[PDB]
DNA sequence: TTTTTTTTTTTTTTTTTTTTTTTT
DNA sequence: AAAAAAAAAAAAAAAAAAAAAAAAAAA
């Protein structure tokens, strides 16, 4: 087959190569005799017959006559459905610009000719004059004239002057370039000019003039002046049942060109006036624009419909288009849908399927097994006996069911889980039983949910949904090493039930001889389901090697769990059966289970606990009624409480003592704390309330409210969907958000009266509205997600690196979110990582972290490992499997295939269905300090002069467990090394005010300060202190405003006191609006203040921060190393300008004025300093921090948006969908090789290049690398194809046509369209032979 | 009769060379031209395939070496 | 409501409407992803290849079938030869080079 | 008085899955 | 009786990307 897909211009000449014959009628067929009219839009002796081996004249209907055409009519006698391949061509009397090449916003002609698009456009509106070679006379070539200025010219010039307009001016226009000279010119002006904006048009001319020179393409061609004619069947002319015709709209289209075309030449043989021909040919390349890209210029002409009529570009491009709606995903044969149910008889590992369903599946099957067994003679015969439905049938359908699983699908497949295979059992009705367990993975409920069935015909995909797709299989989600088949709501209610102690029950404190005789036991009713007793229990251990060995003890349980121990296999221990199991310990049995035993162990297992739960919880008969919601005794105390207190708060508003907002933050207050007093006494009088007697007085117990069973055990509940039965509801907020001042004090249990509950909408208003538009808003993000990283597949088994990042634990600032094992677990690290007893190393340089070197790094408490990510993958085309790491639902590392791009894209986007003062040291520990400089302050204490000094504790154990970030003027009540316990505050500052502490000590000066032109003059009236106060530059005087006061100390004897370490002087040149205190001739110690100057969403912030859009303040980094000051400043903008000590001084920045500013114009700060404040643009991160920094941001902001939500996502599919996101790079220095100054190219390119020529001797290019938003991340791909199905589609295909871009299939994407194999799943194999056997 | 292919897996690494094996030994079984090696009972081609990888029998080894016989 | 030969199209050869037209369900571009996660490329080859869209492959398999064989012979979609030729009506010259 | 940068303004894309009196 | 295209339509938010026009700010 073929390996390439090509992309170019069309030639007139290929478009006459293509077709067959010229349309020359707008007729399509006789009323009469619905027969193709000649020369019209369906003809027969052009484009093939109507009828198979029948011509339209009826002479020849034969087989026989087979390659003749039929001399009456000229029908070749051939297949219908050449109809279906043969095209048309229709000649113009007069050239037509193409719309595409003409209106898309990079107009190709407009930037082509360098003309302004505008003076085009007129230009084909036959509104003015264009010179067209006329001759350094006294015009230019590219000259525009007006109707009165070509009249003035011509009767100037008779000759020697050439001027046209239109479509025919354009064309000449084209025809009359040289691209190469004009090229070289270009290329001398690019290289002597220096404007960056002149350069870059200059650059982006050259690019295209050079394209269009590599390409076999000419500028005439973008001019069309043959249009080709899609084949009639494209466009059908059906008759609707009764005669009445049905058809689409290109054939108005077309029938208006042909109409238009027949009167221009008409008009042109009458030799009409000028006014009507120019008209006409407007009116013609009117129609032809709506013909190829209706709707674009001026306003879409519709039909007798008024609507826009569709055109060639709405069938390809739009989400109904071909390449979204019948290229990347089709509807299918061998397949059905229904509604669902429960049928919890099933294994894991089948699906229900209804008789009926299953008989019209499989026919074919039925077909072939029946002509196989003889009962049919022919195949109408088995036809019919399937539809009367025999009674043998169903002996042939079961025969097929039995090993031929079914792809179960539900509509919403966000993640690979929702398409699993099944094996169908048969099942009278018309529900397809599904078993209940797997709705955790397909998040289906059955409340009407309906799911379709697919059949999987061959061979290998029969295996495949065998060994890949089962239910049993995916046992371990993709996102998270957690299972998927956690029991749900149900089983868990069964087993907290059944796997329970009552204080005194029927038979406690017998002994039993094992788990048998507590089930016989149980079932005769001598002793109840919960009695403490004991029993005999033996336990397995595979502690040998690989051996198992048994232990008998008489343990202490209750028949409930002695009856459950039947069922957990041989090897987990007693221990984990011997609880209250609610949802959390009995998942965490299941993952005890599978990581012991494996998977067939722990599918049986999971099995086992599905049927005993349900079978239990029917046995306990745990109901809800109206006596199990006791609201508390001392709910109305609370309430008059808090009644009595906001009637208090009132009364002292009434005073005047408490203002508005306070008064409301006051009483917003009294009532959170009474709705907390009142939810920890309902908990109080539910949970524990219950009280028995065993040969005593009394005891308490753990309650058997149903109610407090369903919220403690998991179970569909929660302390916080309850508290809104018995306990007040709390607070409820208004549209704007706020909260209102009076909650809402009754609860359900007694019913919300009118105005309460009418409070109570705008919060279920506002929840059901954020799902329905969440629910797009994260299919959009899915869907650009994972078509931007339709790319990566694991192509090598190792890069043979060492670059890596450093993956640290996260702490927000207070405890640690989350430990180093659950972000290192399952990865490939880049360095022998080494105990804090460097003497010896601790793990080898490339094993894959599984659990015992995580719990090893534990054991050793390792701080931070250097691990390999697929940020950092040295592989082009892929990703090293190493450097991905554990496959994340298999056990072992990653498998050379797995599209790890998809899976990491649907990861990210499943859950955006699920989204919208002091320092306080907490554990006793040691103070460090990283990179923080101070000083001692005037008191004796510690202030720090540094801006990044951060705190940490570092336990006795010497693992931080505590981070905080510190402000620049902090005094620190301790030092570092000093320990300190829980609850002091080591350090303090004030949270206003902007200090200029000093480092120098001494008699404080005036220098270079003057009244009135760079201070004014004010009192502190409150203390009778006079303050200096520095005026701002839209105020002061210019002359002055040369001038920055500035503050130099010095000593009793004059001498200028200089920095201590250093040698400079100490002068603090204050900026506006500092407020100087001290006076002339005060002495004042190191750090002493001088001036206290004064002062998202969840998932809009993950789509901003994957389409990497700058924030709305975007703070600006230190560009480049070296010591600040200021330029000359301009009216809108200051000039700062960043000078290294041994570096290049000129680089300056302009900065809006009212931008707050970080450094005193002396502080000499290292590259990527934060010169603003505020979020920060991942742009600017990976311009100056590099990669690894850019990456760890991401990282961190999209992990700290989904925990939020209480959502979990390994990180390896962020870091993927990054390094998808970063993968171009602009050259900087061109070197020996062949890449233009700035081009952007592909980083793979570009790399691999490099490589091969520091192979040779010749030195490689320099390449700075770029971040580019997803969606433009995508658009731009060195493949077309790929990129013209998501996105704006007429952009990249005319950017391909003029390119002449050629695709050769590698991807996901354009595969998957051609139809071929896919060369990320079984079909890698085949794809790499294809390779193989290729260039060999 | 089969539920997980665990066992196959383990023999047959990569969990694609086992697909496409056992793809290749069902369809020598099917088409009437071979026969099977592991007793049948009752199972289909592709079961009886993996019957035979996951117990041992069969790989892409041993199945190219009994393709060169021929 | 399931559907194994029913009619097929006429513009795009492919499955009809559902249920009183007797067609099939939708595998669409969120369906193909679902599939791509695994690896899954036979089954993904053949529901987009010969389930749905090749003319001749559908046939050919349906004979196979009716015949005990279980095995394929993929060709092309019809739907891509569409969108060649719809963009062919185009100024766009595309072809596929081997 | 010309020229480059930066800013503004207009325009172009995207926005979930399935189920009728009048000329030839 | 077979065919056939004008209109005066007018209308939407929200958000963002990209190209074109306009205004500083010089030397
Ligand atoms: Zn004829
Ligand atoms: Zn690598």
């Amino acid at each position: 087959e073929f390996d390439a897909i090509k992309i170019a211009l069309a030639s007139p000449d290929m478009i006459r190569s293509w077709s067959f014959g010229e349309v020359k009628k707008p007729e399509t067929i006789n009323y009469r005799t619905f027969k193709p009219e000649r020369d019209g839009l369906f003809c027969a002796r052009i484009f093939g017959p109507v009828k198979d081996y029948e011509c339209l004249c009826g002479k020849y209907k034969r087989l026989k006559h087979r390659g003749v055409i039929c001399e009456k009519c000229g029908v070749e006698v051939t297949q219908t459905k050449v109809r279906r391949e043969r095209m048309g061509h229709i000649e113009l009397a007069s050239p037509t610009a193409h719309i595409w090449f003409l209106k898309s916003l990079p107009s190709r002609i407009g930037l082509l000719l360098d003309m302004p698009l505008r003076d085009i456009e007129r230009v084909l509106y036959f509104e003015s004059y264009v010179v067209i070679e006329g001759g350094m006379t006294n015009l230019e070539r590219q000259q525009i004239l007006t109707e009165e200025q070509y009249l003035d010219a011509l009767e100037e010039f008779g000759d020697e002057f050439d001027a046209k307009m239109g479509a025919e001016a354009i064309q000449a226009l084209l025809k009359s370039m040289d691209l190469e000279q004009e090229c070289e010119q270009l290329r001398e002006e690019l290289n002597e000019t220096n404007s960056e904006t002149k350069r870059k048009k200059l650059t982006k001319r050259i690019k295209l003039l050079e394209a269009f020179v590599q390409s076999g393409n000419k500028p005439e061609w973008m001019i069309l002046t043959v249009l080709p004619v899609l084949p009639p069947d494209l466009r059908p002319l059906v008759p609707l049942d009764g005669g009445r015709f049905a058809t689409s709209d290109l054939n108005d289209l077309y029938r208006r060109v042909i109409n238009r075309n027949n009167r221009l030449k008409r008009l042109l043989d009458l030799a009409a006036p000028d006014i009507i021909v120019r008209n006409e040919k407007r009116m013609l390349q009117e129609a032809v624009d709506a013909l190829l890209d209706n709707g674009r210029r001026g306003r879409a002409i519709t039909g007798s419909n008024k609507r826009p009529l569709k055109s060639l570009a709405d069938m390809i491009k739009g989400k109904q288009g071909r390449f979204r709606q019948n290229l990347l995903g089709k509807r299918v044969d061998y397949s059905g849908r229904s509604v669902i149910t429960v049928g919890p008889y099933l294994r894991l590992h089948q699906c229900g399927l209804p008789k009926k369903m299953a008989l019209e599946l499989f026919k074919p099957f039925i077909y072939g097994k029946l002509e196989l067994r003889g009962l049919a003679t022919t195949i109408k015969a088995a036809k019919k006996m399937v539809e009367r439905e025999e009674a043998v049938v169903w002996d042939i359908l079961d025969e097929v069911i039995r090993e031929h699983p079914v792809l179960l699908n539900r509509a919403p497949t966000l993640h690979r889980l929702g398409i699993q295979a099944f094996e169908p059992v048969l099942i009278e009705g018309k529900a397809i039983q599904l078993h209940p367990l797997v709705c955790a993975a397909y998040n289906a409920d059955f409340d009407g949910d309906q799911m379709a069935v697919h059949v999987p015909l061959t061979l290998e995909a029969q295996l495949e949904a065998r060994a890949l797709m089962m239910s049993t299989n995916n046992i371990l989600s993709p996102a998270n090493g957690e299972p998927i088949i956690v029991p749900s709501q149900d089983v868990v209610l069964g087993l907290y039930y059944m796997t329970r102690d009552c204080v005194n029950a029927k038979g406690e404190g017998m002994v039993l001889t094992g788990p048998k005789e507590a089930e016989r036991l149980y079932r005769s009713g001598l002793a109840s389901l919960h009695a403490r007793v004991k029993v005999r229990i033996t336990e397995y251990e595979k502690d040998a090697n690989g051996e198992l060995v048994a232990k008998t003890s008489l343990k202490d349980t209750t028949v409930g769990r002695a009856i459950l121990w039947m069922i957990v296999p041989k090897g987990l221990p007693y221990s984990i059966v011997n609880q209250a199991l609610g949802k959390k310990a009995i998942s965490k049995m299941l993952n005890t289970c599978y990581r012991i035993l494996g998977l067939k162990p722990t599918v049986i297992f999971a099995d086992q606990i599905m049927y005993t739960g349900f079978a239990y919880a029917a046995r306990s008969g745990a109901s809800v009624g109206i006596d199990d919601m006791v609201i508390p005794e001392k709910k109305h105390e609370i309430i008059s409480e808090a009644e009595a207190e906001v009637a208090e708060i009132q009364e002292q508003f009434q005073s005047g003592l408490v203002t508005a907002g306070e008064r409301y933050n006051k009483v917003i207050d009294i009532w959170a704390a009474a709705n907390d007093r009142v939810s920890k006494a309902m908990m109080d009088n539910l949970q524990t309330e219950t009280v028995i007697n065993r040969d005593g007085q009394e005891e308490k117990q753990v309650s058997f409210n149903s109610i407090y069973m369903m919220a403690d055990s998991g179970a569909r509940g929660s302390a916080a969907q309850i508290r809104q039965l018995a306990g007040m509801r709390g607070l409820m907020a208004k549209p704007d958000g706020s909260i209102i001042e009076t909650p809402i004090t009754a609860n359900f249990r007694e019913g919300l009266n009118v105005l309460q509950y009418f409070i109570s909408t705008h919060g279920a208003r506002k929840g059901l509205a954020d799902t329905a538009l969440k629910t797009a808003n994260s299919g959009y993000l899915t869907r650009r997600l994972v078509d931007v990283a339709q790319d990566l597949v694991v192509t090598e088994d190792d890069c043979g690196t060492h670059e890596g990042i450093m993956m640290t634990p996260v702490i927000e600032g207070g405890d640690v979110k989350e430990p180093l094992r659950d972000r290192v677990l399952g990865r490939v690290t880049a360095e022998d990582v080494l105990k804090p007893g460097t003497a010896d190393i601790l793990v080898p340089r490339n094993t894959l972290l599984h659990e015992q070197w995580c719990d090893l790094l534990e054991e050793n408490s390792v701080d931070a490992v250097k691990v390999r990510s697929v940020v950092s993958c040295d592989t082009d085309f892929g990703v090293c499997a190493h450097c991905y790491g554990r496959d994340l639902a298999r056990g072992h590392i990653i498998n050379k295939g797995e599209a790890i791009g998809v899976i990491a894209a649907q990861s990210i986007g499943e859950p955006g269905t699920q989204l919208t003062s002091s320092i306080q040291v907490k554990n006793k520990g040691s103070i460090k300090l990283s990179n923080v400089k101070s000083v001692v302050n005037s008191s004796g204490k510690l202030v720090i002069t540094s801006r990044n000094t951060e705190l940490k504790l570092i336990d006795e154990f010497g693992r931080t467990k505590e981070s905080y970030k510190v402000p620049y003027g902090a005094v620190l009540a301790k030092g570092d090394g000093e320990q300190v316990a829980g609850g002091e505050t080591v350090a303090n500052w004030d949270p206003h005010t902007m200090p200029v502490i000093t480092e120098v000590s001494g008699f404080v000066r005036f220098t270079d300060m003057i009244d009135g032109q760079t201070i004014t003059r004010q009192t502190d009236e409150l203390t009778g202190l006079s303050s200096l106060v520095v005026l701002d530059s839209a105020e002061r005087t210019a002359g002055g405003k040369d001038l920055r006061p500035a503050l130099k100390i010095v000593d009793a004897q004059g001498n200028d006191v200089l920095i201590p370490g250093t040698d400079m002087p100490a002068q603090y040149f204050l900026p506006g609006k500092a407020i100087v205190q001290l006076e002339d001739g005060v002495q004042i110690s190191s750090g002493d203040t001088l001036a206290r100057i004064p002062q998202t969403g969840g998932l809009p912030r993950v789509a901003d921060l994957f389409e990497a859009r700058r924030p709305k303040e975007p703070a600006i980094l230190a560009e480049i190393s070296g010591i600040v000051s200021f330029g000359k400043e301009t009216k809108g903008k200051r000039r700062l300008v960043i000078t290294p000590v041994d570096g290049s001084d000129p680089y300056e920045e302009m900065i809006p004025k009212w931008r707050q500013l970080n450094v005193f114009e002396g502080e000499r700060v290292e590259r990527g300093d934060v010169i603003s404040d505020g979020p920060e643009a991942p742009h600017d991160i990976l311009r100056l921090r590099g990669v690894h920094a850019v990456t760890r941001y991401i990282v961190n902001e999209v992990q700290d948006v989904y925990r939020l939500q209480g959502v979990k996502i390994n990180d390896k599919h962020i870091e993927v969908i990054v390094r998808q996101m970063l993968r171009k790079a602009t050259i900087v220095n061109a070197g020996s090789s062949d890449f233009l100054e700035g081009e952007q190219v592909e980083y793979s390119r570009v790399k691999i290049a490099n490589r091969e020529l520091e192979a040779n001797g010749k030195v490689g290019a320099t390449y700075s690398r770029d971040l580019l938003g997803i969606t433009k991340a995508s658009l731009a791909t060195e493949s077309f194809i790929s990129a013209a199905s998501f996105q704006e589609t007429t952009r990249v295909l005319t950017e391909a046509a003029v390119a002449g871009k050629r695709d050769e299939l590698r991807g996901l994407k354009e595969n998957v369209i051609v139809g071929r194999l896919i060369p990320a799943g079984t079909g890698y194999a085949y794809h790499q032979d294809r390779m193989r056997r290729r260039a060999a | 009769a089969r539920v997980t292919v665990q066992d196959a897996v383990e023999k047959i690494g990569n969990r694609f060379d086992l697909v496409l094996v056992a793809a290749r030994r069902a369809r020598q079984m099917q088409v009437g031209g071979k026969d099977p090696l592991v007793p049948e009972e009752n199972d289909k081609t592709t079961v009886i395939a993996l019957r035979e990888i996951e117990e041992g029998l069969i790989n892409n080894q041993i199945l190219d070496v009994r393709e060169r016989q021929e | 409501h399931a559907r194994s030969t029913g009619s097929y199209s006429l513009v795009t050869q492919q499955p009809l409407g559902g249920k009183a037209q007797f067609g099939g369900q939708r595998f669409g571009e969120m369906e193909v992803w679902a599939l791509e996660a695994y690896g899954a490329a036979y089954t993904l080859q053949e529901m987009l290849t010969v389930k749905s869209d090749d003319v001749n492959g559908r046939t050919k398999m349906y004979k196979n079938i009716v015949d005990g064989n279980h095995q394929m012979e993929p060709g092309m979609p019809e739907s891509f030869n569409v969108l060649l030729k719809e963009i062919r009506s185009l100024g766009i010259n595309i072809e596929l080079e081997d």
